[PDB]
């Protein structure tokens, strides 16, 4: 019983997660979580009848996905046409205790599913880790307002995508008061889109909420 | 859910 085998634990030194919609990483697992360890979200499509999509697997600590350490890269397809929002593509970072990370994407709804698997770096890389960590605390502030201006830019691009979808939907019985507003908002919220002030892409979004409760109405009362 | 594109 004198003898024994040294108890050690592997550790994510960099977050770990893929790239979504605006080129921004989303964390599946945070830095520093110790090994082995299983996280999973679902993601969707970000067009109607988009028939895959892109899973490219990022370590690092930036928030532009072009920053940070690519992993891996591969498609789920087969996705059969639906509307955006409706495929259910649960992806899983598995990182096992032999340090190997496997993804998989999975379609919820179909079953349909792909994997890569991905091999831990041989050590040492100390150099390389810190020069990740010092160049995401460098550019801290910049990366934030990327993260923010994408994050505002998504969710206006939300509600002008379920805001059209109601128009469509309500047809003939929006009045033509009420169509004329809500199109012009539909407008002017896309532009601001294009924009990199978050403040007018908000402004524009209360605004496009504001002149279309008629249409919540009837979109209510099919 | 977050967007994925192709």
């Amino acid at each position: 019983h004198i003898e024994g085998r040294v108890l050690l634990l592997d550790v994510t030194p960099l977050s770990l997660g893929i790239e979504t919609m605006g080129g921004v990483m989303t964390t599946l697992i945070a830095k520093n979580t110790t090994i082995p360890t299983k996280h999973s979200q679902v993601f969707s499509t970000a067009e109607d009848n988009q028939s895959a999509v892109t899973i490219h697997v990022l370590q690092g600590e930036r928030k532009r996905a072009a920053d940070n350490k690519s992993l891996g890269q591969f498609n789920l397809d087969g996705i059969n046409p639906a509307p955006r929002g409706m495929p259910q593509i649960e992806v899983t970072f598995d990182i096992d205790a032999d340090g190997i990370l496997h993804v998989s994407a999975k379609d919820k709804n179909s079953g349909k599913e792909q994997k890569i698997t991905i091999k831990a770096s041989s050590g040492l890389n100390e150099d390389e880790i810190q020069k990740m960590v010092r160049d995401a605390e460098a550019n801290a502030e910049a990366d934030r307002k990327f993260e923010e201006l994408v994050q505002t830019r998504n969710q206006g691009d939300h509600l002008l995508h379920s805001t059209r979808k109601q128009v469509e939907e309500a047809g003939d019985k929006l009045p033509a008061d009420d169509k004329t507003a809500i199109e012009s908002a539909l407008t002017a919220l896309e532009t601001a889109l294009k924009g990199e002030d978050k403040a007018a892409i908000e402004a524009k979004m209360q605004e496009l909420a504001q002149v279309s409760q008629k249409l919540m109405e009837i979109a209510q009362q099919q | 859910n977050r967007l994925l594109l192709t």
